[PDB]
């Protein structure tokens, strides 16, 4: 019955300061400590601090002292975490969780993703990937699509409007120098390409763009 | 600070097998440790508390054991839903600390990577850029090494890699590697190669081409 409702994703540039929320319901908010955790592929799960909504007292992990501030609103059973002087290092996912003295963190919010970039909305450049000299050794061939230089996420990619769903690999996007770049390959029978046209359809909602890139033999 | 150590980042298993994930505390914390399970794009889920108790609604195939500094999470009769990442945590004293987690992946027969390389497109070259891409699909184990070699020399600068999660259909792994240069630099060399080393082969797999 307990439920932790976290605020949505956030996108800000360095030097900025955001304030995430965690609305609690289904129990007596002032009876349990609210904890906050940071998650990143490089650092993993990191405890940030805890607040006792009852009186407002807080404990902080030395590592985030000065970086994070925890508060609460007793009347609206809401907890808050503000992060200042944001840098690309603060880019991660943040969770709030109910702390039980002896049972650990029995409940966790969905988490709020924080992306810190100095970049502004940017449509991707869709680049066709054709096999060297249009060759192929097996009874099958592999084509690809390079979606680079876009912000922010996400991006939608299909092959031939989804008709080709088998044999495809759309790799996770990678952030580099403020922008994202994703990759996608598709494998079909030799008798399919160049014989029949293979097209990469890429959509980027944040910038309202739709691009259809046909893979031509060169 | 109390350091929590999970020596195995990844563990291979099969449906029906039994797995034991270890976790060590740098100090004695009695039984004040918990275990959490987490799946891609989801939040941590509490499984164990007080070292060996299961939270209400957790499968009995899950069992926690240990006290003091050595703990372990055992999963007998493993199921597909049990395939995820596991974190241990000590909530004995501040600062609260977690282990680095252990990923549980489905075991499968070895598979060599299917490698394919691609030159920069006309479109990108017109914009003054040049990216060379290499795909290494459907291979296993996940461990693999990719190298780029321009005219014989290895190039590590300007390379970005992306790995997919273990395929839910064939339990394999795929990887993508892109080398990005400026148009001028690209047209300054001739030989471009993608080299991969993997368990399935004694010698590396080589895919390359020469400009024009």
């Amino acid at each position: 019955q307990a439920q932790l409702q976290e605020s949505g994703a956030e996108l800000v540039r360095p030097g900025a300061s955001v304030k995430m929320s965690c609305k609690a319901s289904g129990y007596r908010f002032t009876s349990y400590n609210m904890h906050w955790v940071k998650q990143t592929p490089r650092q993993g799960l990191e405890w940030i601090g805890a607040i006792y909504p009852g009186n407002g007292d807080t404990s902080y992990n030395q590592k985030f002292k000065g970086k994070a501030t925890l508060t609460v609103d007793k009347s609206s059973s809401t907890a808050y975490m503000q992060l200042s002087s944001l840098t690309s290092e603060d880019s991660a996912v943040y969770f709030c969780a109910r702390g039980r003295l002896s049972l650990g963190f029995d409940y966790w919010g969905q988490g709020s993703t924080l992306t810190v970039s100095s970049a502004k909305t940017t449509a991707p450049s869709v680049y066709p990937l054709a096999p060297v000299c249009g060759d192929t050794t097996g009874s099958s061939v592999t084509l690809g699509c390079l979606v680079k230089g876009y912000f922010p996420e996400p991006v939608t990619l299909t092959w031939n409007s989804g008709s080709l769903s088998s044999g495809v690999h759309t790799f996770p996007a990678v952030l580099q120098s403020d922008l994202y770049t994703l990759s996608s390959s598709v494998t079909v029978t030799s008798s399919t390409w160049p014989s029949q046209s293979i097209t990469c359809n890429v959509a980027h909602p944040a910038s309202s763009t739709k691009v259809d890139k046909k893979i031509e033999p060169r | 600070d109390i350091v929590m150590t999970q020596s195995q980042k990844f563990m291979s298993t099969s449906v029906g097998d039994r797995v034991s994930i270890s976790c060590k505390a740098s100090q004695n914390v009695g039984n004040i440790i918990a275990w959490y399970q987490q799946k891609p794009g989801q939040s941590p889920k509490a499984l164990i508390y007080l070292a060996s108790y299961r939270y209400s609604g957790v499968p009995d195939r899950f069992t926690g054991s240990g006290s003091g500094t050595d703990f372990t999470l055992t999963i007998s009769n493993v199921q597909s839903e049990d395939l995820a990442e596991y974190f241990c945590q000590q909530y004995s004293s501040f600062p609260l600390t977690f282990g680095a987690g252990t990923k549980l992946e489905l075991k499968r027969a070895d598979a060599a990577p299917t490698v394919s390389i691609f030159p920069p497109s006309s479109e990108q070259l017109t914009s003054g850029g040049a990216s060379v891409v290499c795909f290494l699909n459907n291979f296993y184990p996940k461990d693999i090494n990719v190298k780029w070699k321009i005219d014989g020399s290895e190039r590590q600068n300007g390379v970005l890699n992306s790995w997919t999660d273990q395929d839910s259909k064939d339990s394999t792994y795929s990887m993508s590697s892109t080398l990005t240069l400026t148009k001028d630099e690209y047209e300054r060399h001739n030989s471009y190669t993608c080299e991969a080393t993997h368990k399935t082969s004694t010698s590396p797999i080589v895919k390359s081409f020469n400009r024009n």
